[PDB]
């Protein structure tokens, strides 16, 4: 399910569109985006 | 001073021959020194 | 055979001995107007 | 020894923080002229 | 960051020997010409990796955001 | 992956540096070897840095603003994530439904890195990463706004990870002043082998020291053995040592009583030959920092582009195919050699 | 100033801070080299700037006027008078230089 | 990636555009348009 | 090419191109920064690559770096070996330089290569050994009068020279003539190679061989001194360590 | 002339200590660009298991993608080649990695809070909190299953730490093992170190009887020298036993008196092992890879 | 059926009439088998010339050149190198299973 | 060699050369445009007459 | 002025390629 995470508690907010830019348990507008899962490779040395 | 000269120069009604390097670069002009200050000229065989 | 090949740029090659190798004097002395502001005048 | 790392005093700092007092106190003596020059504009006698 | 896994000249593994590498340290008090000796580090290309390493992870594992507090 | 100077002073813990780590432990080998190391250029080695060796990274982050168009009494206008009246594909596969990119995503340039579907023009025009180098998503920030509680956001901050490698040019430094970029990634197998096996990791050039003085960097080698073998880790405070307490003396019975030569060197094979070398080879353990300005932001090409309109000229710029100049003393040296159809 | 110490024992903290009065005397130099010798070199090409020498092996700046009769008066190109006086050497070699 | 733009000539059809070479812009075979002038200015 | 302060105009020259694989950054050689005056701390170093053919010849023919050996200021050289190959030709040159059979052709080959088309004679010749009875053994003498045999025309004999050095004669022992460098018939019969030789030095062995067998025979002999002492101090090199 | 038969007259080994991670062993009178050439083998052109290709899922750690794409790389994963063959990387994914050429590994580790009364442990304090290089699982894709019935796939060396973890962060990728060499990559190593040295031999000159013979031990390491009385005043032992040291000629009553120096055709080999083969099979990947290098020179039509 | 007539590349403006003066350009060659064939390259008493080159390192070349004195081609002197090259690893695997297999 | 420089194929790519054609430089040329600017013995555009 | 104390109990940390800790 499409989340994120909160900056200061770590509530993994999930934002739709027309919301207002805070935190659900403590009102932060700071919020940074989590990972999904997605495939990606790499080389190595 | 660069202007002080063209004041002078278009006072002067200059004939610039276009005989330096540092004018015939200005017009692109092959430049006389070294490969340049010598014409060659091709001898064809027929009239 | 050692001649001047006419057609040399000797203009140049007077300034670039002297422009080059006064890069390299401008040092403390070893009474007499020394170096470049010597030889600027 | 001459001298020493410490390979069990940097592993007991890294993974337990100091909850008591700030090791190094060294470095925080060397910015200290900037913070103690701003401590005293409201701090101090006469305010 | 974590203990390199191979030595940087040699080619011998290196990091499974790390937290095997304390535990002569915290428990046994040896010294480390022993210590090193003991695990099997016997050039010191490969021996100035496990006596020297800086392990800085621990003061990244600190700061994880996927945690309440 | 950095480590710390085996060879130190006693006020280095007390500021504790070991919280800002900063360089590695190289086996230095004192050689001319490969003839790729002059005019201060050194060696690094292949399987060395096959094995990260100053493995480095990059981190820089960009504002992304709307706002900064927006005026007070503007409404607000465009919005992360797309819209509808389009279907372009495989942004998709670089971003996620809000327009903004799954964190860990392989951009470059000409790739989009946020969608912004406005409503005064009814089309996605996302735009791009401004960069040339294969960069990353480290981690993206969807950042609020002050004069009110609740308006949709216009500010998003985006970290990028660069990978940055040791590639040829990238700058070293020891402690003491024998900086000299990467000249050769030399493969391991042809580089010279010791008595056990312990191969160099850096090949720096003798040519470098008499001209230089840095004789700090002569005892480090032969401390940093010292303290590498019997497990201690040599103060090096200035001014222990006296004139009549000789440091190569000192650090001496050390390594006498260790099994190696007393005066620092090893005796070297060849790694391109097979026999064994005539010298005996200085060899030890120095401490080398990688140093911040690198080769991998500096050359660049061009063969053809962008004139401008005043001139009919090409254009500057590193990041816009960049023209190279040339000048006035360069125009002076083309007639000096007589030339006058590579100054036409 | 005068240190008697080595740089292969170590020098003693006086002398050491006289050993880093000389640096820094060293690197104020560098910092005012740089910006004297180029309004030289540039300021003697733009008349030094077409004379050349003509097939007539005079010395004429290229709008017609002359400066020298010959290079210098022997006329000799600089990058060939080497073993043009190393007479002795030309001589050990006439059956190749010939 | 192309734009809402421009008709040019090299007798293609009625064509659009994009650069490529950032200023030497092109048509979809790689024919130069002939003779642009683009417009920059570079900062201090 | 072209260094950013072009002073000296032996900072313009022309170069031809060989194009390495598995590279990012130009390649120089020795000879080169002598003559531009710069260093490998990374300088950006600019290049033009001429587009018709009235400048290609005057870049392989007017421009080129073998014509600017001696600087047109005095007529000093510009060219020459710097660091490495300076301090290790005075071993080959010394006189314990004992070379085997099966190492004298490969010091010989790996500086000299037909294939690539460096000699004159379209076969690589050798020399008759200084040791006769016991083992066979060559002399690094012998060495630089084979490369001097084999990168210089037929047609002209062999070179003479009397040169000195910067080495002083008693650091070989009682008074030996180690100093006194003598070429006769091109051959390097007394005397080691120094930067007095091989250099930026005037009057020295390279600067006898632009002189006699004009320029373009002494620029190729650095290309193959280049590749000389490069393959014998990879088979056998120089430290420095804290004894000295 | 040479005969290769008189070669096979002066060419002994000894092989003192074989171990199943290394093998020190001696080539007697073979020459400096023949033993080069094994010893130029068993570094690189011997063919060894690694991996190239991490294809991360998940991973929200500290430890960023690539730089656990590289650890794991740098696993010596304890797969016996010969039983993969050769990858042929010209056509895309499609056919690229099969059954055949490819051991498929995954890695699926959760950290969590685990409650625990008491400086605190890591250890007892998370479930799973440290990314030991044992979770690395086989998954048998294909007809990998018929015949790895007594060879599956365990790494070499289990206890290499690739990661630690925090509550939340969890590493989930899928690792894709490809056969190499190492002159490709330093991963394909097949080795910790194949080095040789060459066999010293100390010539005494002057007999040094007595005192000069009893401070003669501390310049050379112990078992090497042998002193009786005047009568057994010196002899060697064995100088295998030693190490270049060169002590002796520090000592200016002795500088005179001794000759160090190789014999030139008795070569030491001491060839350790990664983990991924035994040394005395890998230098059996180097006596038939340049029996192998020479046929492909032989059996090949000389061009032009 | 298939020659892969790329490896041993034999060079031809470097080359005598005869065959007694030989070149090759050798790829997927360095100082690997370059100074393995040249020790076995210079045992053969009719062999006048042997040295194997490098012009750079960083590709695969390896020049080599066989010269000769008389009545034997340059190329087949090497297909006796290559030939007593082979039989050296006859000697040294059947010399070093008969010490494992001897403890 | 001393009168030469190493160039990349980072360079080798880019930089172009208007080579006319005829009869002894066709050899060479056809297998400029079969190369094109993907392997480096090769050529980016042509031009008609 | 004390000296660079000569630190005690250092032992021999090289030693042959196939002999480790036979030498006392
Ligand atoms: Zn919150
Ligand atoms: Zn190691
Ligand atoms: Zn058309």
């Amino acid at each position: 399910t499409l989340k994120y995470i909160c900056a200061e508690c770590s509530s993994k907010l999930s934002l739709s569109r027309t919301d207002a830019v805070r935190c659900k348990d403590c009102g932060h507008r700071i919020l940074l985006k989590a990972r999904t899962k997605r495939l990606v490779q790499f080389e190595a040395r | 001073t660069t202007c002080q000269f063209l004041t002078k120069a278009v006072l002067d009604n200059e004939r610039e021959q276009l005989d330096s390097p540092s004018a015939r670069i200005v017009v692109g002009k092959l430049n006389n020194v070294g490969t340049g200050s010598f014409d060659v000229l091709a001898k064809v065989p027929n009239a | 055979r050692s001649l001047i090949n006419p057609g040399e740029a000797v203009g140049i090659i007077a300034s670039q001995s002297v422009g080059e190798p006064s890069t390299q004097m401008t040092l403390n002395t070893f009474n007499v107007t020394l170096g470049i502001p010597r030889l600027r005048e | 020894r001459t001298a020493d790392f410490r390979t069990l005093e940097r592993e007991s700092r890294f993974i337990n923080p100091p909850k008591d007092k700030s090791a190094f106190p060294l470095l925080q003596e060397a910015v200290q002229p900037h913070i103690g020059s701003f401590n005293a504009l409201t701090e101090g006698p006469d305010g | 960051m974590i203990v390199p896994v191979r030595c940087f000249s040699c080619g011998k593994v290196v990091g499974d020997k790390w937290e095997s590498y304390l535990n002569l340290l915290q428990e046994d008090e040896l010294d480390e010409g022993t210590a090193l000796s003991r695990l099997g580090l016997k050039r010191y290309c490969c021996r100035r990796m496990i006596l020297t390493h800086v392990d800085l992870i621990e003061k990244f594992l600190r700061y994880n955001p996927l945690e309440k507090r | 992956t950095g480590q710390t100077p085996i060879v130190k002073a006693n006020l280095y813990d007390d500021y504790g540096m070991d919280n800002f780590p900063n360089g590695f432990n190289a086996v230095v080998a004192v050689i001319s070897y490969t003839g790729y190391d002059m005019d201060d250029a050194m060696i690094i080695n292949k399987s060395a840095d096959e094995r990260g060796f100053g493995y480095g990274t990059m981190y820089k982050t960009e504002k992304v603003d709307l706002a900064l168009n927006r005026n007070r009494g503007d409404p607000i206008t465009q919005h992360f994530g797309f819209g509808n009246d389009e279907w372009p594909k495989e942004w998709l596969e670089k971003l996620d439904e809000d327009g903004l990119p799954y964190i860990g995503t392989y951009v470059e340039e000409g790739d989009p890195i946020c969608a912004y579907f406005d409503d005064t023009l009814n089309k996605t025009k996302i735009k791009t990463y401004h960069s040339s180098e294969p960069a990353y998503i480290e981690e993206v920030n969807l950042i609020g706004d002050e004069s009110n509680k609740f308006q949709e956001l216009q500010t998003v901050s985006i970290k990028y990870r660069i990978r940055r490698t040791p590639q040829i040019g990238d700058k070293f430094s020891s402690r003491h002043g024998q900086k000299g970029v990467c000249s050769r990634k030399w493969p391991t197998i042809d580089m010279p082998f010791s008595e056990t096996g312990i191969q160099p990791d850096i090949i720096i050039n003798p040519h470098a020291f008499p001209s230089r003085m840095t004789i700090g960097m002569f005892v480090e080698s032969l401390a940093g053995k010292a303290g590498a073998l019997h497990g201690i880790a040599q103060d090096s405070t200035p001014w222990i040592f006296n004139e009549d307490d000789t440091p190569a003396d000192y650090f001496g019975e050390q390594l006498a009583k260790a099994g190696y030569n007393y005066h620092g060197n090893e005796p070297m094979y060849s790694g391109a030959t097979g026999e064994e070398l005539r010298a005996d080879i200085y060899v030890g353990v120095v401490y080398y920092q990688r140093l911040r300005h690198m080769v991998n932001d500096k050359f660049q090409v061009r063969s053809t582009g962008p004139v401008n309109s005043l001139t009919m000229q090409p254009v500057k710029g590193r990041k816009r195919h960049g023209g190279i100049r040339v000048g006035e003393m360069e125009r002076d040296a083309l007639i000096g050699h007589g030339t006058s159809f590579l100054l036409q | 100033g005068y240190v008697k110490g080595r740089f292969y024992s170590g020098i003693k903290p006086q002398e050491y801070y006289f050993h880093c009065m000389a640096g820094r005397e060293g690197l104020i130099d560098t910092a005012v080299k740089t910006s004297r010798s180029g309004y030289l070199q540039r300021c003697l090409t733009k008349q030094l700037e077409g004379v050349h020498v003509s097939y007539d092996n005079s010395i004429r700046d290229a709008d017609g006027t002359l400066v020298q009769f010959m290079y210098g008066g022997d006329a000799i190109d600089i990058t060939k008078e080497s073993h043009m006086t190393q007479f002795e050497f030309c001589l050990d070699n006439y059956y190749a230089l010939l | 990636t192309f734009i809402r733009g421009p008709i040019c000539g090299t007798d293609n059809c009625p064509s659009r555009l994009w650069r490529i070479i950032d200023g030497r812009r092109t048509c979809q075979y790689g024919h130069v348009m002939e003779g642009d002038v683009e417009f920059n200015d570079d900062e201090d | 090419m072209n260094r950013q302060p072009t002073l000296h105009k032996a900072s313009m020259m022309g170069h031809k191109v060989r194009v390495l694989p598995n590279e990012k950054t130009l390649r120089l050689h020795y000879a080169n920064t002598g003559a531009y005056n710069a260093d490998f701390d990374g300088d950006e170093m600019n290049m033009h690559f001429p587009q018709n053919e009235n400048a290609r010849a005057e870049a392989l023919n007017l421009a080129n770096t073998d014509s600017q050996y001696l600087t047109p200021t005095s007529g000093s050289p510009v060219r020459g070996l710097i660091q490495d190959h300076i301090s290790a030709g005075v071993w080959l040159t010394s006189k314990d330089s004992f070379f085997t059979r099966e190492q004298y052709q490969q010091y010989i080959y790996g500086c000299i290569r037909p294939e690539d088309g460096h000699t004159t004679r379209s076969k690589i010749v050798t020399l008759p050994p200084t040791i006769f009875k016991p083992y066979p053994l060559w002399t690094g003498k012998q060495i630089i009068t084979t490369v001097l045999l084999n990168v210089t025309p037929p047609d002209m004999p062999g070179i003479n020279l009397i040169s000195k050095n910067k080495i002083k004669n008693e650091y070989w022992g009682k008074g030996s003539l180690e100093n006194e460098v003598l070429f006769k018939d091109g051959a390097l019969l007394c005397g080691i190679l120094d930067k007095s030789q091989y250099g930026a030095s005037k009057y020295g062995i390279v600067h006898s061989l632009h002189e006699v067998y004009g320029p373009e025979v002494a620029a190729k002999v650095l290309s193959v001194l280049g590749r000389l002492f490069t393959n014998y101090i990879t088979a056998t090199a120089f430290t420095c360590g804290m004894d000295d | 002339e040479w005969n290769v038969e008189k070669f096979k007259k002066d060419f002994e080994v000894n092989i003192s200590s074989l171990d199943a991670r290394e093998a020190n062993f001696d080539l007697i009178n073979i020459d400096t660009s023949i033993a080069n050439a094994f010893r130029r083998i068993m570094i690189s052109e011997v063919p060894s298991v690694a991996a190239e290709y991490v294809y991360f899922f998940n991973n929200t750690s500290v430890i960023q993608d690539e730089v656990l794409a590289h650890r794991i790389g740098l696993v010596p994963l304890k797969v016996d080649p010969d039983m993969l063959t050769w990858v042929d990387s010209n056509l895309p994914d499609d056919e690229k990695f099969t059954d055949e050429n490819t051991i498929v590994l995954s890695l699926n580790v959760k950290c969590t809070r685990n409650p625990d009364a008491p400086s605190t442990d890591p250890k007892e304090l998370y479930n799973n909190a440290h990314v030991y290089a044992r979770d690395l699982k086989f998954e048998p894709q294909g007809r990998q299953s018929t015949t790895f019935a007594d060879c599956p796939v365990v790494p070499a060396d289990p206890d290499i730490l690739l990661a630690k973890l925090r509550p939340g962060q969890e590493i989930s990728l899928k690792a894709h093992c490809i056969l190499g060499i190492g002159g490709d990559h330093a991963k394909f190593s097949p080795v910790s170190t194949a080095s040789y040295r060459l066999l010293p031999q100390i010539n005494i000159l002057q007999p040094i009887k007595g005192e000069s013979a009893r401070r003669f031990q501390k310049c050379f390491p112990p078992g090497v020298i042998g002193i009786d009385e005047g009568s057994d005043e010196a002899y060697v032992k064995d100088a295998r036993k030693d190490t270049v040291s060169r002590e002796v000629l520090r000592y200016e009553e002795f500088a005179d008196k001794v000759k160090l120096g190789r014999v030139r055709n008795h070569f030491i080999f001491n060839v350790e092992s990664a983990g991924a083969m035994t040394p005395e099979e890998i230098f059996f990947k180097s006596v038939r890879i340049l029996k192998n290098k020479a046929e492909y020179l032989k059996n090949c039509p000389i061009t032009q | 059926e298939e020659p892969d007539r790329e490896k041993i590349k034999l060079l031809t403006q470097a080359t005598s009439e005869d065959g007694t003066s030989a070149s090759f350009q050798i790829v997927e060659e360095d100082h690997t088998l370059g100074n393995a064939l040249r020790y076995v390259i210079m045992k053969n008493p009719d062999v006048e010339f042997c040295g194997y080159s490098i012009p750079h390192p960083s590709e695969n070349l390896l020049n080599i050149r066989i010269q000769t004195y008389g009545e034997t081609t340059a190329v087949d002197a090497l297909q006796k190198g290559l030939k007593d090259l082979m039989d050296l690893c006859d000697v040294v695997e059947s010399k070093f299973t008969e010490k494992i297999k001897s403890m | 060699e001393t009168n030469e420089i190493g160039v990349p194929p980072v360079f080798a790519v880019k930089l172009t050369y208007p080579e006319p054609v005829t009869a002894y430089n066709i050899a060479e040329l056809r297998q400029a445009v079969i190369n094109g600017p993907d392997k480096w013995p090769g050529a980016t555009q042509i031009q008609n007459e | 002025r004390k000296d660079v104390p000569k630190v005690e109990g250092l032992k021999l940390e090289h030693f042959a390629t196939g002999y480790d800790a036979e030498d006392f």
